[PDB]
């Protein structure tokens, strides 16, 4: 997330959309469990 | 613990 103000940190992904899951609010609990779910859910949205 | 790759035991 410090990337614009700042240059990088490296982080792969699930980590930064896990804490994009707390700026919007909701839990981590959904990711993990949600692994290939919440991934190709967002796949269908790309091939939309 | 379904999706984990934490090792972390000794909690506390």
């Amino acid at each position: 997330w410090t990337f614009g103000a700042g240059a990088a940190l490296q982080i792969p992904f699930a980590m930064q959309m896990a804490y994009r899951f707390n700026g919007i609010g909701v839990t981590q609990n959904v990711l993990y469990e949600n692994q290939k779910q919440i991934a190709n859910q967002f796949n269908k949205a790309i091939s939309q | 613990c379904d999706v984990v790759i934490g090792i972390i035991n000794n909690t506390v």
